[PDB]
């Protein structure tokens, strides 16, 4: 009844998105062509969420794939799942973007932003009662970065009383060696603090170190960082899309894990991480530094609200005795002026391949440590007005740089305020 | 004693209506007041919107001038 | 004739009316079609159960209630549930969109798209009654739409019924089994107010609801299933004067003349007694004196508090099943004797006392055993005033440093009704102080 429509912009969001969309098919019990062949009526109870109904008890995803590129466009549809989605939701380019955030916002993106429109109100139109949006997309490239941004704008323009979820992937030196990434980063940083009400950040720092020293691969791969994404997106919207009491829908989510209206940048972590358990051993490693996808250590910061989801058949005794060993055990890293500001929920249901797994979602202080590090990476290119005319060239301003490089620093000052904020 | 009997009942009366009127002024004057302040919050966000649309406009004008030269 | 409107409001006040309907129904005998073989009155009637019960010429026994909440879900489980045929469709009031836990939502954002057709729907009600005695209202402190429409309702139901009775069974948020970090928000702003439009509030904690329930019946950990059952039992309990009639039976409102000593001070502490597992029930005669004991062990009370560190401004005892005068009179003199009740030096001290012949019901599956007599006691004390100041202080932590008020601001209201309404608690604390001070 609460439909949820789903975006995916540029190469990142796309690649994501599809194996997002093949991970809850899976645990919905949707096969490729879009029919049901499952074992339980809970994988059906809130499929309305995230699946359009059509003729001849079709699931359809309720999903709209974007990019400047027309490349993504046929890599997804001749995917595994590529026959699931409906056609007419495809919108293509063929110019590119080229890593060039001006272009997706304000150039070739704005020239394809309303045929994008145009199906999400189709889309919204259908909806019984639309709760909001969810966006995949990078922020280090040009079309997910740079139109993403543009699209979530004229969206809240149309639907101002929506809430707008994103799941927002941060670049690294380690994965890209695109040198432009801190500066199309820090410009889209400057749109989601402004114009979004949840971002889980995505950081491919956290993804590769993980893959590298706990996974043990030598190499990762694009495939091998997704793989993560898709088990931390299925996890974070476990209650979104089975029945339950705890942040079921977006807009209670919100409210129980955005304090202050910018401080809406979430760390995500998930647990196991296995490549070739006890409830005290999933508590223990679902908040570990070691299983976050944010680089950033939660013991240098303080937590303001988090939502732990424990899937998988257990002992929610067990789980409700550990959830409050560790706040106890590590109460100097919540914040002390929210009260019970960590909220449990339980699905009987377990991912693929687990017996059971546990979902963290927190919103803590120490995020700041990556925004200061793409703030350091921006600067060390801004002070010398490195790569600029490419910008300048589509038409921007040097104080448009400026304010973004700004506003970043101040959300950072505001996560260091109410880190240091005392309740006497 | 009868005159105040009729007091007594009249007042309650009154204090009863008196009660119903100042709830009714109250809750209509709440539901205005929330009326105006949420869509002022609205307003004020759209206000916000139109004028990246406003600078967007700026910037591929400012191309279009760049261009040429 | 005194008949009494029953109004459901959120998924705690809906869930707890299924729980409290369906034992009434078992208490009187009452199928889930509504048909009562035992009543040879078709079609009407004036006994007791009426006042809780309406009929059709069919045979069928209606629920005088309304179920409402602003989104659908919790009450289609009603709707297509076991007792759906008990009510009329008309009774069940549901939205699209819930208030997410904002009482901004459930008073004025989605709240007022649905009260007057919910005003109307009461109405409908209204005029089959005879004689109407007043509203009961269930829903949760902490919920949007139990805080901030439940607010809307009592407001607008003392414009259209005036000063007619309007009683409150109000769930108090805890911890282990709430679903909002704001709760303290809802519960300050829906009881400053509500605090004006009620007359008597039965205050819920689910803290104490979850401890009874894993101390005296040894549940792991319960659910609200396991909560509203228990909830059921402290309610029938305490409306079973209205639904029965005996000769020793004292009707709650003349409990609510001693239990209301000033206006503002109206919410009882309910203690009930036994709590007891099948297992343990056993080859186990709870004597009159010994549930009467029970109610005297904080452990046993609705809400977690500490009546020896107060004073009593009231005592009222709920007896139902096999209890005479005799044993009971004895068994509160043993008490007098052995605890030390202190009332405030304004008040007598003398126990008002009720019996319902009729025994307690248990509902199957439940793990309650099936005892031959409880009670309920009704105690206005000082010490209530701790559940406020627990509330208030979480209050105080948050609204500091304005956590989350963004989202109130944003539908609609103000800074100041959160401070307004602040106050009217730190008022109503220091009412419960100046209550228990002796006089001059
Ligand atoms: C030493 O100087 C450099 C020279 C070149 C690239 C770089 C450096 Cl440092 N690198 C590593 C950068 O990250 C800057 C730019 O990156 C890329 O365009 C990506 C990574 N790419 C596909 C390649 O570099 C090809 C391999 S060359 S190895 C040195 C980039 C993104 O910053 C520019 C702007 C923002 C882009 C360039 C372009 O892609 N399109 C556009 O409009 O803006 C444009 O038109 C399609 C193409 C750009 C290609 C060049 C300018 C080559
Ligand atoms: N984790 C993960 N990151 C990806 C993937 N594909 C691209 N990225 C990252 O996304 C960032 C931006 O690149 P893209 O998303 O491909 O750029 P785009 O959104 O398609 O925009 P344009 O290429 O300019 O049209 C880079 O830093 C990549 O590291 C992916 O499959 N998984
Ligand atoms: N005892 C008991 N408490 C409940 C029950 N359901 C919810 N609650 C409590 O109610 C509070 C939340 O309010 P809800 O009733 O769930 O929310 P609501 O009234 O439907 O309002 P919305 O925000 O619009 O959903 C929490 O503190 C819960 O613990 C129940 O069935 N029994
Ligand atoms: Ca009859
Ligand atoms: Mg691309
Ligand atoms: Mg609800």
């Amino acid at each position: 009844m609460r439909e949820i429509v789903h975006i995916q912009a540029g190469q990142c969001g796309n690649q994501i998105g599809a194996k997002f969309w093949e991970v809850i098919s899976d645990e919905h019990g949707i096969d490729p062509t879009g029919s049901y062949h499952g074992d339980s009526d809970l994988q059906l109870e809130r499929i309305n969420v995230y699946y359009n109904e059509a003729t001849g008890n079709k699931y359809v995803p309720r999903a709209i794939l974007v990019d400047l590129e027309p490349g993504t466009m046929d890599s997804v549809r001749s995917g595994p799942f590529g026959q699931i989605f409906r056609p007419d939701n495809f919108v293509f380019g063929q110019s590119g973007a080229g890593n060039n955030w001006a272009k997706g916002h304000y150039t070739e993106g704005a020239e394809l932003v309303d045929s994008v429109l145009d199906v999400v109100r189709k889309e919204s139109e259908s909806c019984d009662c639309l709760q909001g949006f969810q966006l995949t997309h990078s922020l280090g490239g040009g079309t997910g970065s740079g139109m993403g941004t543009l699209l979530i704008s004229k969206i809240r323009e149309e639907y101002p009383d929506r809430i707008m979820n994103t799941f927002s992937v941060m670049p690294s030196p380690k994965v890209s060696d695109t040198v432009v990434e801190p500066y199309n980063a820090t410009l889209s940083v400057h749109q989601l603090v402004e114009n979004t009400d949840e971002t889980y950040c995505i950081d491919n720092e956290a993804l590769y170190d993980i893959c590298f020293r706990t996974l043990k691969l030598t190499t990762p791969t694009y495939g091998d960082l997704n793989h993560l994404v898709s088990a931390t997106m299925s996890g974070v919207t476990t209650c979104l899309r089975f029945p339950g009491q705890l942040n079921a829908d977006l807009r209670k989510l919100a409210v129980n894990m955005v304090p202050f209206p910018r401080l809406h940048f979430f760390m995500p972590g998930f647990a196991p991480l296995t490549s070739r358990l006890t409830v005290p051993e999933l508590t223990q490693q679902m908040f570990d530094s070691k299983n976050m996808m944010a680089a950033c250590d939660p013991r240098h910061g303080r937590y303001l609200t988090v939502a732990a989801i424990f899937r998988g058949r257990m002992s929610m005794k067990e789980v409700d005795e550990q959830m409050l060993n560790v706040q106890n055990k590590n109460s100097s890293y919540f914040v002390e002026w929210i009260p019970n500001n960590v909220k449990t929920a339980v699905c009987d249901i377990p991912p693929r391949g687990l017996k059971m797994s546990a979902t963290f979602i927190g919103n803590s202080t120490a995020i700041q440590e990556l925004f200061k590090r793409i703030s350091e990476q921006f600067t060390a290119m801004f002070r010398r007005k490195a790569f600029l005319h490419w910008y300048t060239g589509e038409g921007m301003d040097e104080m448009e740089f400026t304010e973004a490089e700004s506003n970043m620093n101040d959300l950072v000052s505001e996560y260091q305020q109410y880190q240091d904020a005392t309740a006497d | 004693k009868r005159e105040h009997e009729r007091e007594v009942i009249q007042k309650a009366i009154e204090e009863n209506n008196n009660f119903i009127k100042m709830a009714k002024e109250k809750l209509a004057q709440k539901m205005e007041s929330n009326k105006e302040n949420r869509e002022a919050h609205l307003a004020a966000m759209l206000e916000r919107l139109q004028e990246k649309d406003k600078h967007a406009e700026e910037v591929r004008k400012n191309k279009e001038l760049k261009e040429e030269a | 004739m005194r008949e009494c409107i029953s109004i459901h409001v959120g998924q705690a006040g809906v869930q707890i009316g299924n729980a409290c309907w369906e034992l009434y129904c078992l208490e009187h005998g009452i199928q889930p079609d509504g048909q009562m073989p035992s009543d040879k009155t078709i079609g009407g009637g004036d006994d007791s159960f009426n006042t809780f019960f309406s009929e059709t010429g069919a045979g069928k026994h209606v629920p005088r209630a309304v179920f409402v909440d602003l989104e659908p879900t919790v009450i289609d489980e009603v709707r297509t549930g076991t007792y759906r045929q008990l009510f009329h469709p008309e009774q069940l009031i549901t939205g699209k969109e819930d208030a997410a836990n904002n009482y901004a939502r459930g008073h004025y954002t989605i709240g007022k798209e649905i009260i007057d057709l919910v005003l109307d729907r009461i109405r409908k009600l209204a005029d089959q009654c005879t004689g109407l005695q007043g509203f009961l209202v269930f829903h949760s402190f902490g919920g949007g739409t139990g805080s901030g429409f439940t607010s809307l309702l009592m407001e607008r139901l003392s414009v259209d019924y005036g000063k007619k009775s309007k009683l409150e069974f109000s769930i108090y948020p805890a911890p282990q089994v709430s679903t909002a970090v704001v709760e303290p928000y809802n519960s300050i702003l829906t009881t400053h107010t509500t605090l004006e439009h009620s007359d008597c509030a039965f205050m819920v904690d689910n803290e104490a609801i979850y401890d009874i329930c894993r101390r005296n019946l040894d549940i792991e950990r319960p659910t609200y299933t396991n909560l509203n059952r228990l909830i059921s039992q402290i309610v029938s309990s305490i409306t079973a004067s209205l639904r029965f009639d005996g000769a020793l039976n004292v009707d709650l409102t003349e409990f609510q003349t001693n239990l209301v000593p000033y206006p503002r001070i109206h919410f009882p502490l309910a203690t009930y007694a036994p709590v007891i597992s099948a297992e343990k029930a056993y080859h186990e005669q709870l004597s009159v004196a010994e549930i009467t004991n029970a109610c005297f062990e904080p452990a046993n009370q609705m809400v977690k508090c500490d009546p020896r560190h107060g004073k009593y401004m009231a005592c009222c005892l709920l007896y139902r099943g096999d209890v005479v005068p005799k044993d009971v009179n004895a068994a509160i003199a043993t008490i007098k004797t052995k605890r030390s009740i202190q009332f405030v030096d304004w008040c007598p001290t003398g126990f008002k006392v009720g019996i319902n012949y009729q025994p307690p019901t248990v509902v199957p599956g439940g793990d309650l055993a099936k005892v031959q007599r409880a009670v309920c006691m009704l105690s206005n004390t000082t010490a209530i005033a701790e559940a406020w100041a627990r509330l208030d202080h979480k209050f105080d932590l948050m609204y500091a440093k304005r956590a989350f008020v963004h989202w109130y601001v944003g539908e609609g209201m103000e800074e100041g009704e959160f401070s307004e309404a602040r106050e009217d608690m730190a008022a109503l604390e220091k009412d419960y102080e100046e209550v228990g001070v002796d006089s001059v």
